[PDB]
RNA sequence: ACGAGACUCUGGCAUGCUAACUAGUUACGCGACCCCGGUCGGCGUAACUUCUUAGAGGGACAAGUGGCGUUCAGCCACCCGAGAUUGAGCAAUAACAGGUCUGUGAUGCCCUUAGAUGUCCGGGGCUGCACGCGCGCUACACUGACUGGCUCAGCGUGUGCCUACCCUACGCCGGCAGGCGCGGGUAACCCGUUGAACCCCAUUCGUGAUGGGGAUCGGGGAUUGCAAUUAUUCCCCAUGAACGAGGAAUUCCCAGUAAGUGCGGGUCAUAAGCUUGCGUUGAUUAAGUCCCUGCCCUUUGUACACACCGCCCGU
């Protein structure tokens, strides 16, 4: 039985395969041309 | 008779029955426009010195 | 001293490579000019960092052969340093000089080869080794079951065979060789 | 010999995909960059990706790809295929016209046209390549 | 999707990082001799981790430059450097009527079972010797042997539930192999600073089957054991065999590699010509080819499929 993957380790592993790379998402990222301040207080 | 030199300008492979005879363009130190094909036994770096002891025989290229 | 790094008690300069061909693959000279043979080692790493390794190395490696010698280098340094002695009696000339005509006077031109038994130009390279290997092997065999010692034997090779001299293992080998090269060519 | 399987290959691609404009040319600032854009649990595979992630965007610069699709080579091939030029080569004023286009255009409405410039025949029927 | 790779261990370095009476070092008081000064693994100690031990992180990627590469993939150099190809482990699909029923209280069936093929005790045997093969060890010497003198290792093991058989310091007696008191250690604490061999330095020996070689063999002394004869091993004295570098054939091997020389572990009441590990001295030659032997792809031919150790013809 080849056990299934968690970041805990309640099912099996901890460390997921050595082949593995999981290369997280971005967010969208909003870029204005006009120079915004953001001075509060 | 003369005992004559030759540099090695250009490294052609290697040839032989088990792969020994080492297969080279040499340059004449007489005139530098007289080339020649010659097999040489041994190590052969491009850019040394043979001493060729007949200066006639031109070997079987490929 | 910057005056000049002896070999032991030896000379550096005044040692001419009067061949135009091996001048490169003998490393006696200027930037391999030491005190001892004996070196770090690291020579058998690459193709050709062999060549530039000083031919007093090269002798003292190629003297200790036949399973009980071997790995004996701080017996063989000893026998270069005595039979090094013994020439500087016997001849009146740098054991170094007398060594380089030696090694140059004994490498064989030409040689034969399995293409059917063609004859073929020998690399200087292999002039270097077969020169040292024939004149090693020629001391070895030469005080061999005798009270003629091997530091003897070596030196008397070493004039012998610096002279042409005939009486050589080494010169015997290599005329035996380059007529026979000859023979097929 | 040092090729790259394709397990370091198609995490470099994806890696420029997602985050290229934070990537650099040498090994050690965008080894570091690697870090948080890319969870890999084995710091030879870390540097052999980052060593491609920098050989990949070295050759960027010089023009095209793989199939990686850089933001700035679309602005760029967008402006050449939304591309409006003047008045060119289908807006011509004289047309060179065959000895019998003239009379095949004769059995249409447009016989006597007012541009068309009638060549003079071509004598000398050859026109196939010589056999051998 | 598997295998390759990635992976885990190990090796190289780190004056930077963490910590040390079960590791040290530097400086200091004291003690010894010393011709103002050296050595001290002689005593004790206020800092520190260069040496040591094992932790965590870094570090190395063909990354920089130059060629070649249509040209991506890459290849070869050179700089920079602790490394610019360390060494292992793990290891697919499909098989072989390989080997093991003498590892098993895993084992179907067959055969035994008080006429034992069950079980223990007393002896013998696996070693017997006209021969033939394989793995080894010592050598055939002077690059050596014998006798003195000098200076350095690294892997491990240890008081066993059965289980005694540990490891051994120090001091006596014995030529020696050993014996006897008296400790230390369940171990970075003791053996132990593991004073290892070879090598190095000095003596004799002189090409002689010699002080090369140490088989066979006679006599005597302890140890282990309940018991040693067909001699357990080990010590002494005597005996001093073939063998002058090994025919045809043939094995292993490319860097701390081969080869030499020692030391641990297993076996072990007794015990290494074996095996498995460790260090030490340290090479020659090669950076190649498909010529031999074999392996992997692609075409191609086939009367082969227990597949060339195949099939098959005629007198």
């Amino acid at each position: 039985i080849m056990l299934p993957w968690d970041p805990s380790g309640k099912i099996g592993p901890k460390k997921p395969l050595p082949d593995h790379v999981s290369i997280v998402e971005p967010k969208d990222e909003i870029l204005p041309t006009t120079p915004i301040s953001e001075q509060k207080g | 008779q003369p005992i004559k030199l030759a540099r090695v300008t250009k490294v052609l492979g290697r040839t032989g029955s088990q792969g020994q005879c080492t297969q080279v363009r040499v340059e004449f130190m007489d005139d530098t426009s007289r080339s020649i094909i010659r097999n040489v036994k041994g190590p052969v770096r491009e850019g040394d010195v043979l001493t060729l002891l007949e200066s006639e025989r031109e070997a079987r290229r490929l | 001293t910057p005056d000049i790094k002896l070999f032991g008690k030896w000379s550096t300069d005044d040692v001419q490579i009067n061949d135009i061909s091996l001048q490169d693959y003998i490393a006696v000279k200027e930037k391999y000019a030491k005190y001892l043979p004996h070196s770090a080692g690291r020579y058998a790493a690459k193709r050709f960092r062999k060549a530039q390794c000083p031919i007093v190395e090269r002798l003292t490696n190629s003297m200790m052969m036949h399973g009980r010698n071997n790995g004996k280098k701080l017996m063989t340094v000893r026998i270069v340093k005595h039979a090094f002695e013994i020439i500087h009696l016997l001849t009146g000339e740098n054991p170094l000089q007398v060594l380089v005509n030696a090694i140059i006077n004994s490498g064989p031109r030409e040689d034969s080869t399995r293409i059917r038994r063609q004859a073929v130009d020998v690399s200087p390279l292999r002039r270097v080794n077969q020169a040292i290997w024939l004149l090693c092997t020629g001391a070895r065999e030469a005080a061999f079951r005798n009270i003629k010692t091997i530091a003897e034997c070596l030196a008397d090779e070493l004039i012998n065979a610096a002279k042409g001299s005939s009486n050589s293992y080494a010169i015997k080998k290599k005329d035996e060789l380059e007529r026979v090269a000859k023979s097929n060519r | 010999g040092r090729v790259r399987t394709k397990t370091v290959k198609k995490a470099a691609r994806v890696i420029i995909e997602k985050y290229y404009t934070r990537l650099g040319n040498d090994f050690h600032t965008n080894k570091r960059v690697c870090e948080e854009i890319a969870i890999i649990p084995s710091k030879k595979l870390r540097n052999k990706i980052a060593g491609y992630v920098t050989h990949l965007m070295k050759r960027i610069q010089r023009g095209p790809v793989r199939g990686i699709s850089i933001k700035l080579q679309e602005e760029e091939r967008e402006r050449r295929d939304n591309y409006v030029p003047e008045v060119s080569a289908l807006d011509q004023e004289i047309i060179e016209v065959d000895p019998d286009t003239k009379e095949m255009l004769k059995l249409l409405d447009f016989g006597s046209l007012s541009n068309l410039q009638v060549t003079q025949p071509t004598v000398g029927m050859n026109f196939k390549t010589p056999r051998g």
